[PDB]
RNA sequence: CGUCGCUAGUACCGGAACUAAAAGUUCCGUAGGUGAACCUGCGGAAGGAUCAUUAAAG
RNA sequence: UGAAAUUCUUGGAUUUAUUGAAGACUAACUACUGCGAAAGCAUUUGCCAAGGACGUUUUCAUUAAUCAAGAACGAAAGUUAGGGGAUCGAAGAUGAUCAGAUACCGUCGUAGUCUUAACCAUAAACUAUGCCGACUAGGGAUCGGGUGGUGUUUUUUUAAUGAC
């Protein structure tokens, strides 16, 4: 697995939002 | 709900970011959290107050105050909005000198090691540990969930102690793989 | 070696048990826990 | 540790049973501030009922923000300490004990690209109150200044430091403790500093950081009732 | 009609103390720590333990008569980190969740003008 | 973990051991057993102790179906917790994590081997052989030297071991003096520990330290059972007659330390 | 479906009976080292990967 | 502390508040910016002498550059003899020895870490780059001094200075 090393287009609130959904 | 007030003072260097970004700052506070908002130009501080006739969530005032603090510390606005959206997000902060006494260019190189080339190392921490990192000179702030920030801190501390970025990155893929599993 | 022999000879004349003697290993300690004190009280009481 | 499996503690070996609620025997007591301040009410405290209650009360020090006592947000960053001196009918008479600013305010004033100048003086009042004052100022850049920083030469820093020192010693000596506090609240002192130090070098953020009462005179209750009216 | 207390919160790395006292501070109204409210030493510093710690203090304060509190958050300070951790932050929110009116919030972490050497040594610590 | 890949050094180690056919050898951590099989050829009975069961099984597989199989004995588990059976000689590839306890256990064991060939890291080896006045002379060197004599056989390069350790090691021979010198082990170590806090200190400087001076005073009162300043005076004297107080601990030979011990026993003060 | 065992228990005079038993980082100088395949104290070096913000007496 | 136990603790630990004592050290401001031959040097005030640069239509007139011999200083560590001994802490002792990102953690802690009087003279003592002298491009910031302006602010009487 390769981990993205550049700025994530998706913000923390969006990251946690995906975890819920 | 009682009439309560919070004052968050902002440092001078964050004035210009707020002025251009404030158009997206006051709406969520006044509509979703139902707060009464000022920033005092005389004291250069942001003022929030519970409206007794409109405020319904008693925690909106403190939730807003933390959100302003995150932007005050240097986090990007959308990241700061996570504090309003969530209830389990905290800011962990510390100095490089806490890890180890570095001075002169040794201190400078450690800061570079944390950031990495083009900031490459820092974002690897952020994506791997599900957090955001603000590297303000020798002062470091981490935003995220309590477990996540703990996972973020250990990596930057390892970089401070002198671990090469490549080996740290190798640990990140391992924890990132574990994170997806759970 | 001869001078080593005679001095060894004298040492048998002045010999005593070492069970009660406090070991030099304690030199670094400097402070004793409450449990350690109790054995020393127990040991001294056994000695009378 | 809270768990029962935790190894038995030295205190845990013999435990005194909790059979009395302490606050059953505690008695509330009201604090009042000197007449120098607008809002004399500064809350209440609690003490065990006399078997005395007064002895515990005396020497008790209460710290509070100046904004509450003066009813103005301009003093939000200023904090004052009051010590209980006399007790009368649940009203605890207090006197000035010291003053200091909030940590958040102090970290605000310190900024890069400018010189931090500090001066301290140990001095006594006309009422024989030996006290120590701490004053801070910061260099500022002119309106038309284009240089990034506003550093001042060490000669100016010394030249300012004598001016602040000779001022601070002047008012304190030519004033009583009650009068000295009366000067702090409108904070007339710094405005005197700004004018005196104006010609030597432009300064900003001039404040008396802290006040310490090193020694106290022999207690005079008469000097206390008059202060409280 | 508003009796004010002082909520002194001490957020350490391995535990969090929620302490409410009178305005002077001589008189303890209720002292609670994360260790009391959790079965493992792991989560003494956890935000969850702080929230349980905060709520118990709040319920006690209502019984006493205190209706508002001034918050003095602090960290270990000294030669160690100067900023309160998540445990302190979680406790402060919990006080809002309890309903006690918060008068003023200020950080009283000990900051040395000069300090002795740290426990880490030259190579550092906190591996 | 490293493994030795030089056959010549293994053969040399066996030859220096010069095992008589009558004698029985003890091996510790044989591992692959390339050194072991040679030892079986020249040894009547061989006892082997291995920490890992699989190595022992593989060693069983190497001696498998051979006349030497009956002579070879295989044991498992850490040698410390077990009580080793009698053995005339010990030649083994001990881990250095346990070298220092091992060498002393061999000495401490009753009826110890007359000769043993062991491998240690270079720095440890020099410390074993360090002689009075040498830079590497230490407390351990003084203790082991008095009980037994140790001599350096050869130095084994790191490259021979694979994967190469960062530190070189040298094969060394130790022989335990028979009879053991008649001096109490605890008393000797007690003397050595105080005087080797800093070899470059004066022997008097080590004694005048406050903490140990408590210990010596406590020890002296125990001897009386069998005035703290008085004890300080007596120690200050007995050093002066022996003259050792001026001399550096590192320079003083083993014989000198005996003059230290006997003089203290005359005063009635015993280390341990 | 039987005999003798084996495990637990009860009593009896080692002996001899009875009952029960449904699971599946790289170094420099110095000082030391007795669980040293290496560790440790002090000071120094990069011959080691700089992201964000930043005129707020604005 | 990744996890736990040695450790202190109902003679009250931890935590709260009012104080006092001891020994180190000068945070934030703090900047490869400043000073010093280097090593190094950050609180206030006073005393002692020393020094770079600048101004000078003042003075001597080759008195100079480099340097075997020889001399002063020389980080940290280290030695002798006193003092002091808070923090940290080689060595030593001891708890635990379960789990690999958190895999070397914990408690006690000798010498030392501070100072006085002498030795030791070694560092990646680095610009891995001898010293002196001349010449060979543009650009704008900083530090110290000096010159010029009919430039802003202040002196809130002017002004003169100070700051720009
Ligand atoms: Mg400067
Ligand atoms: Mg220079
Ligand atoms: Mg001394
Ligand atoms: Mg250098
Ligand atoms: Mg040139």
């Amino acid at each position: 697995f390769e981990l993205s090393d550049v700025k994530s287009s998706k913000s923390l609130a969006e990251i946690y939002e995906d975890d819920y959904t | 709900i009682k009439f309560e007030s919070r004052k968050i003072m902002v440092p001078p260097h964050r004035m210009t970011p707020l002025r251009n970004s404030w158009t997206k700052i006051y709406p969520p506070l006044v509509e979703h959290l139902k707060l009464q908002v000022r920033m005092n130009l005389k004291t250069k501080s942001v003022e929030l107050r519970t409206n007794p006739k409109f405020t319904t969530d008693p925690g909106a005032l403190q939730k807003g105050a933390d959100f302003i603090k995150a932007f005050t510390l240097g986090f990007d606005l959308d990241d700061s909005i996570a504090l309003l959206r969530l209830d389990d997000l905290y800011i962990e902060t510390f100095e490089v000198k806490d890890v180890k006494t570095l001075t002169g260019d040794h201190l400078s190189r450690a800061i570079g090691r944390i950031a990495g080339k083009d900031g490459k190392t820092k974002f690897a921490i952020e994506n791997a540990t599900r957090t955001r990192i603000v590297l303000a000179d020798s002062k470091i702030h981490i935003l995220g969930g309590f477990t996540h920030i703990r996972m973020a801190r250990e990596s930057v501390v390892s970089l401070i102690l002198g671990s090469p970025p490549g080996k740290v990155y190798g640990n990140l893929r391992t924890v990132a793989s574990r994170l997806k599993e759970r | 070696r001869e001078e080593r022999k005679t001095i060894i000879g004298k040492l048998q004349d002045y010999k005593i048990d070492t069970s009660l003697l406090t070991s030099s290993k304690r030199l670094g300690e400097g402070r004793q826990t409450k449990k350690e004190e109790f054995k020393e009280a127990l040991s001294l009481e056994r000695q009378g | 540790a809270v768990g029962k499996n935790k190894r038995l503690s030295k205190g845990k070996k013999g435990q005194k049973k909790r059979v009395v609620d302490p606050f059953t025997r505690k008695e509330w007591f009201d604090i009042k501030a000197p007449s120098t301040f607008e809002n004399r009410n500064v809350g209440k405290t609690l003490v065990n009922k006399s078997t005395s209650a007064s002895d515990a009360l005396k020497g008790r020090v209460v710290e509070v923000c100046l904004a509450d006592l003066q009813g103005s947000e301009d003093h939000s960053f200023r904090k004052i300490k009051l010590r209980v001196d006399e007790v009368q009918g649940k009203n605890l008479l207090t006197n000035f004990h010291g003053m200091d600013f909030t940590t958040d305010k102090l970290r605000s004033m310190v900024r890069k690209w400018q010189t931090l100048i500090e001066a301290n003086v140990t001095v006594k009042t006309s009422d024989d109150y030996v006290l120590r004052i701490f004053a801070i100022a910061f260099t500022r850049k002119q309106a038309n200044q284009v240089k990034r920083h506003s550093y001042a030469q060490s000669s100016h820093i010394r030249a300012i430091r004598k001016v602040i020192s000779e001022i601070l010693t002047k008012e304190v000596q030519g004033s009583t403790l009650a009068q000295l506090t009366s000067k702090l609240i409108p904070e007339v002192i710094n405005k005197e500093i700004e004018n005196a130090t104006k010609d030597i070098f432009p300064l900003q953020n001039i404040h008396v950081r802290k006040v310490k009462l090193l020694k106290q005179p022999k207690f005079d209750v008469g000097a206390l009732m008059a202060l409280h009216g | 009609s508003q009796v004010f207390g002082v909520a002194r919160i001490y957020a350490s790395f391995n535990d969090t103390f929620v302490h409410v006292t009178d305005l002077s501070g001589k008189e303890t109204i209720a002292r609670v720590t994360g260790g009391m409210k959790v079965k493992a030493d792991r989560d003494e510093s956890s935000p969850y333990a702080a929230m349980l710690a905060a709520q118990d203090v709040a319920a006690k304060c209502k019984e006493v008569g205190i209706t508002a509190v001034h918050v003095k958050i602090r960290a270990t300070g000294g030669t160690r980190t100067k900023t309160p951790g998540p445990g302190g932050q979680a406790a402060l929110r919990a006080l809002a969740r309890s309903g006690l009116r918060i008068g003023r919030i200020e950080d009283v972490t000990p900051v040395p003008s000069d300090s002795t050497r740290k426990k880490g040594g030259r190579r550092g610590r906190r591996l | 973990q490293h493994i030795l890949k030089n056959p010549l050094v293994a053969q040399g180690i066996v030859d220096k051991a010069q095992i008589r056919p009558s004698d029985v050898v003890l091996e510790v951590g044989p591992g692959t057993g390339n050194l072991t099989v040679r030892i079986l050829e020249q040894a009547k009975n061989v006892v082997a102790v291995e920490m890992d069961p699989r190595m022992a099984a593989e060693l069983t597989k190497r001696v498998r179906g051979t006349p030497v199989e009956k002579k070879l004995e295989i044991m498992l588990g850490d040698f410390m917790k077990t009580e080793l059976p009698y053995f005339d000689i010990c030649i083994s590839n001990t881990p250095y994590q346990i070298s220092s306890p091992l060498v002393f256990k061999l000495i401490n064991q009753p009826r110890p081997p007359r000769v043993s060939i062991l491998m240690f890291q270079r720095e440890f080896a020099l410390r074993l052989l360090a002689r009075p006045g040498d830079s590497l002379y230490c407390r351990l060197s003084a203790n082991v030297q008095m009980w037994a004599n140790v001599t350096h056989i050869m130095k084994v390069g790191k490259n021979n071991f694979r994967p190469p350790p960062q530190v070189e090691s040298s094969v060394v021979r130790l022989e335990i003096k028979n009879p053991r010198p008649q001096v109490d082990y605890n008393e000797w170590d007690g003397l050595l520990r105080i005087v080797f806090v800093r070899k470059n200190r004066t022997i008097s400087a080590g004694f005048k330290s406050t903490t140990v001076m408590d210990i010596l005073e406590k020890n002296y009162k125990t001897f009386l059972a069998m005035m703290h300043d008085v004890v300080k005076e007596k120690i200050d004297t007995v050093l002066k007659e022996t003259d050792l107080g001026d001399k550096r601990a590192g320079k003083c030979d083993q014989n000198d330390f005996l003059r230290l011990l006997y003089a203290f026993h005359q005063v009635g003060i015993h280390f341990s």
